[PDB]
């Protein structure tokens, strides 16, 4: 219920760890999952769907037209837990 | 030129596919236990993916949107546990022969093209 | 709610049909009728055979009456090459034609009773179907599937021995509907499985095309006869049924009528046949006699290519409604003028009729659903195809 | 009056006369901001006009099914208000320009 | 032309009341209708006592095929090859070639029942009256390979059935 | 030029051209030809675009009651761009009248479709739509009629063969139906009796 936001990056990068297409080296606080890591889109809905399949609220993927660094997932998620503290 | 289907561009219909894929991905454990498919789930999501691959090369958006309302549509069969597990099963053809790319073994199969 | 898979495998299915409900308590919500099942596909098969080939196509699609769906072809065929046929043919098209209609009526009154779990009427008539499949045997040498009416016209003369005993076959039918009377028509149960049931707005019907008696049942007045007496009707005598208050009660009861008017005119048709030729003159389109074409040279000659490459339309696409007992039937005709059709769609008169029964469905009990497809005659076979 | 309409869909609206003078004046009343110029609006004045005062001609219920040589013309105050949708329908395909766009001449080159 | 069914409406005299509110008690007229099919105990059965009895055939009847000789017991076939142009499900094959006599003979004649629709062309269209659909019908196999014919089984049902065959086309020959 | 000839109706094509030219007046805007031929049957085209309004309009009445879409009778040829022939059969009930109304389209133009105006067209629609891939307008499910579940083709595109690339069997080990790779055995032996030497002069499409 507090929703830590350092925890919350800790949570989606833990389904980082169970999500299978990127490398664990690979994952970082701000590589983006288009423009920088080399998976491709349907991996980018792959995520994006576990994650808030995590988080339990629909990502509209115009999200995904912003998505971005994975630093901006977490800033989604302080703009969508709305709790930032 | 032409009057579209839906999407104009390709990001309009972009934004479709994925509402397609996802409408799969998540449905697909409900297909499994609705026909009791023998497959590992993950071979589903597998064939998933694949399906969604050899639709690579169009770049119309109306073959695009064409081809999400026809995606759809079958989507529409599998959900309301129509079919059977046979035509879930037709995506597969493991009943088929595997086909040999390879040029030398078409020399030996039979006289082909 | 509770989705469930109907037919085939139902006697009330009756093979073909799957129309999904999803029941609630035993009230119907969504109640889709799925179909092709049946779909023979014949539209493209049609495609690639020379216009006599087609004929057998149209036995194989109302399984019941036969006489009057290839009637349907050779209008429409007749039609495109502009040839009027000799009187006799005319007056055979509407004497089996009408005793088509006897099959067909017969057939939907016995089985719509079988539903309704009557059992008897099936087994007191059919004793009579036989009774005239023995009659298409006498003139096609098939029981049924009978090839006998033809875009010429016909392919033979009817044997002298019919005339006699067809008139003793209707000298005591008509006894045989009074028993009917004397049941279903006032029996008391049959009432109340068909009273007020799937009754229609004469609206919807016109929407959706609905012809025949499941018209004139709702009070609609339309007719492919009387309004155009595209045969020998003009000359026949009859008289139309039409119902009051769209129940199943009055489709039936005029059923049962227009059984009493093919009784009526099957009397006239052999009261009229003119001696002549059952076929054209021309052997450009009708094919020699045996004993003409084996000296003759030019009757062999045409024979031979009728029978090889047969006669050619002139090019054009036509559309021909017909007056099957069940409706309007459809003939599309697609013709490149080759003998081989272009295309060629096949409205059925059910099709619109099963388009119609769902909305007839939502609302009603499961028996009225049973009830309604018994209502509307339909033989599955034309519908899907 | 004759009981029963005999038809399943219809009922009856007795005075038929007034609710169809109600349909001349309304259909009349939505022809006259359509444009002179569109072909339909002089043939739907024609039509409104002749069949007003052919209900006109005649008083009765009765007779008046045999002045528009029509049985039950209790349906045509039915398709009078079809006519009247239709007539609704005018104003927004506008005033008819001949033609749009024209099939390449192989299209309705039959045969072939 | 039209007629209305029903539409008739019931007297309200007490008479005809009464009665049909007896109709509605003692039920009456289902005794009536019941009695009726009382009057088919009495009637003779219709069944055919098959097989020692069969049903009436017209000569025309059309059932299983039989190539057929001359009365010489030359084969009429001349291999014209045009009722393999008209078998509507096209289930007829030949090869025609050449007798070493120099006739036009078929070396491999043959139709399967599999896909013969039994329309009965062939009988109409042969120019030498060749192949005929004989009178035969009860021929049900266990196998679906017995239903392939090879011309020498439409030969052999020629032999059986010739005296039979060439009777029925005595009795029709006018008509066609 | 009677006992076989069957009589040309002059009248009924009078009236019937008359009222032809009538309508060519009220909708000049989509209807082309006014095609009147001695079968007493009449025919007038429709721009694609132009679907909806025109149709409505044949349901009201003018002189005509178009009542009851009795067909959507589809043709498909491959030479013309515009490959698709679509079709509206119509039968004025009022009149007895009855006429041909026919359009065109691409495999990509969306038709419009007359659900909302004749409904009879929900599953002219599906046919239409899954034997063909003429998409249409706005429907409530274009969910496939007749042909199968997984079933990919489209029959009566007048293309792929009459067989179609698909032949499903029961099989044993998997214990179920599969579709399988067609091998018709004997094939379909196609006569080709088209005839050399014209028969009708009159017709005849010129060399130019
Ligand atoms: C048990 C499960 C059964 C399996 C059923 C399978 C059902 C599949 C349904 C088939 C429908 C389709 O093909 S859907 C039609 C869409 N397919 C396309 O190819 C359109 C163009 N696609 C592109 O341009 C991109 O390369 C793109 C590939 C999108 C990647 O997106 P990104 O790179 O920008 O992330
Ligand atoms: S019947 Fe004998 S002759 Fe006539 S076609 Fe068949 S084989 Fe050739
Ligand atoms: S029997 Fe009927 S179908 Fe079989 S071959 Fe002779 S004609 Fe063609």
């Amino acid at each position: 219920p507090p929703l830590t936001l350092e925890g919350i990056q800790d949570r989606v990068l833990y389904v980082l760890k169970l999500y299978d297409k990127i490398d664990p080296e690979k994952l970082s606080v701000n590589s983006h999952f288009m423009k920088d890591l080399g998976l491709d889109s349907l991996d980018q809905v792959e995520i994006i769907m576990a994650m808030e399949d995590e988080f339990g609220f629909e990502i509209p993927d115009i999200d995904a037209e912003k998505l971005m660094c994975p630093q901006e997932i977490v800033d989604y998620i302080a703009d969508k837990k709305d709790v930032y503290e | 030129f032409v009057k579209p289907i839906f999407s104009r561009d390709m990001n309009e219909a972009k934004r479709r596919v994925r509402e397609l894929y996802r409408a799969w991905y998540r449905e697909v454990p409900n297909t499994v236990h609705q026909f009791q498919l023998d497959i590992t789930v993950k071979m589903g999501r597998d064939k998933v993916r694949e399906m969604f691959m050899k639709n690579a090369h169009v770049t119309d958006p109306r073959v695009v949107d064409l081809l999400v309302i026809k995606g759809k549509i079958e989507l529409e069969e599998t959900i309301k546990v129509w079919k059977q597990r046979t035509h879930v099963m037709r995506f597969f053809h493991e009943t088929e022969a595997p086909r040999p790319k390879d040029f030398l073994s078409k020399f030996y199969v039979g006289h082909d093209p | 709610n509770i989705t469930l898979n109907f037919g085939p495998q139902h006697p009330a299915a009756h093979g073909v049909l799957r129309l999904v409900m999803e029941l609630s308590g035993e009230m119907v919500r969504k109640c889709d009728p799925h179909i092709g099942l049946l779909h023979r596909g014949t539209e493209k098969l049609i495609e690639y055979k020379t216009y006599l080939q087609a004929l057998p196509y149209f036995d194989r699609l109302d399984y019941v009456s036969m006489m009057c769906n290839e009637q349907a072809y050779s209008l429409a065929v007749e039609k495109l090459l502009n040839i009027r046929p000799p009187p006799r043919a005319q007056w055979i098209r509407v004497l089996f034609g009408e005793i088509t209609r006897l099959l067909n009526h017969i057939m939907a009154v016995t089985t719509h009773a079988l539903d309704l779990g009557a059992m008897t009427p099936f087994f007191w008539l059919f004793e009579e179907r036989e009774k005239m499949f023995e009659f298409y045997e006498r003139v096609s040498g098939a029981r049924m599937h009978a090839a006998y009416i033809r875009p010429g016209g016909v392919h033979q003369d009817l044997p002298l021995g019919l005339m006699d005993d067809i008139y003793q076959f209707s000298k005591n039918f008509s006894l045989r509907l009074d028993e009917l009377e004397e049941l279903l028509t006032n029996n008391r149960i049959w009432r109340n499985r068909t009273i007020d049931i799937g009754v229609v707005t004469a609206e919807e019907a016109l929407n959706y095309g609905f012809s025949g008696v499941m018209l004139r049942g709702s009070g609609i007045q339309w007719d492919l006869r009387k309004t155009q007496p595209y045969d020998v009707y003009d000359q026949v005598e009859f008289d139309v049924p039409v119902g009051s208050r769209g129940d199943c009660y009055d489709r039936y009861l005029c059923r049962v009528e227009e059984m009493r008017q093919s009784l009526r005119i099957i009397a006239q048709c052999l009261n009229k046949m003119p001696p002549g030729e059952i076929k054209v003159d021309d052997a450009k389109v009708s094919p020699p006699k045996r004993a003409e074409m084996k000296t003759s040279m030019e009757s062999l000659i045409h024979h031979f290519k009728l029978y090889t490459e047969g006669y050619q339309v002139p090019p054009g696409a036509t559309y021909t409604a017909i007056e099957a007992p069940k409706g309007e039937f459809g003939v599309y005709l697609v013709s490149d003028g080759s003998s081989r059709p272009y295309r060629c769609k096949i409205k059925a008169p059910g099709f619109a009729h099963l388009a119609g029964l769902d909305k007839m469905s939502k609302g009603h009990m499961l028996a009225d659903v049973v009830a309604i497809i018994g209502t509307q005659d339909i033989v599955f076979g034309e519908v899907d195809r | 009056l004759k009981k029963t309409t005999g038809l399943v869909g219809l009922a009856v609206c007795n005075t038929p006369h007034e609710r169809l003078r109600i349909l001349y004046t309304k259909i009349l009343d939505v022809l006259e901001e359509i444009p002179k110029n569109a072909a339909y609006r002089k043939y739907t004045e024609q039509i409104t006009n002749e069949k007003l005062a052919m209900v006109k001609a005649e008083p009765d219920v009765k007779k008046l099914e045999d002045q528009l040589q029509g049985g039950q013309l209790e349906e045509v105050i039915l398709q009078a208000e079809h006519e009247l949708n239709l007539a609704r329908k005018m104003r927004e395909w506008k005033l008819w320009e001949p033609l749009v766009e024209e099939p390449p001449a192989d299209q309705w080159k039959w045969p072939i | 032309t039209y007629k209305y069914v029903n539409m008739q409406d019931p007297e309200m005299d007490m008479k005809s009341v009464t009665d049909r509110a007896a109709r509605t008690l003692l039920w009456t007229e289902l005794f009536r209708g019941l009695g009726m099919t009382l009057s088919y105990l009495f009637r003779e059965p219709a069944t055919i006592n098959y097989p020692f009895e069969k049903g009436p055939l017209s000569p025309r009847f059309r059932g299983e095929h039989a190539l057929r000789r001359y009365p010489s017991g030359e084969e009429r076939c001349i291999a014209c090859k045009l009722c393999e142009a008209i078998c509507p499900a096209q289930a007829i094959t030949i090869e025609a070639e050449p007798r070493a006599d120099g006739s036009r003979r078929t070396t491999r004649y043959d139709i399967d029942m599999t896909k013969c629709i039994y329309c009965g062309f062939c009988q109409e269209a042969c120019p030498v009256d060749a192949i005929v659909e004989g009178p035969n019908f009860e021929f049900s196999t266990e196998t679906h390979e017995e239903l392939l014919y090879n011309k020498e089984k439409l030969l052999n049902n020629g032999d059986k059935w010739e005296a039979e065959i060439a009777a029925n086309i005595q009795a029709d020959y006018l008509y066609r | 030029t009677r006992p076989t000839v069957r009589p040309r109706n002059d009248v009924a094509h009078k009236q019937l051209s008359a009222f032809g030219e009538y309508v060519a007046e009220i909708l000049p805007k989509y209807v082309q030809q006014v095609q009147v031929s001695c079968f007493n049957e009449l025919e007038v085209c429709i721009h694609p675009d132009g679907v909806i309004p025109v149709l409505t309009f044949l349901r009201d009445h003018t002189n005509a009651q178009f009542k009851s879409l009795v067909d959507l009778t589809a043709v498909d040829v491959p030479t013309r761009q515009n490959r698709f022939e679509i079709v509206y059969n119509l039968l004025s009930l009022r009149f007895n009248s009855r006429i041909r109304v026919k359009t065109y389209t691409d495999e990509l133009t969306p038709i419009e479709s007359a659900v909302s105006v004749f409904k009879a067209a929900n599953w002219y629609e599906r046919e239409i739509w899954d034997m063909f891939g003429v998409f249409f307008a706005n429907h409530p499910d274009l969910r496939r009629i007749l042909t199968d579940y997984g079933f990919e083709g489209h029959p009566f595109r007048k293309d792929f063969p009459l067989s179609g690339y698909v032949e499903l069997r029961y099989d044993d080990e998997v214990k179920r139906v599969v579709a399988e790779p067609v091998e018709l055995a004997q094939e379909f032996r196609k006569f080709d009796l088209n005839s050399p030497w014209e028969a009708f002069p009159v017709y005849r499409q010129p060399p130019e």
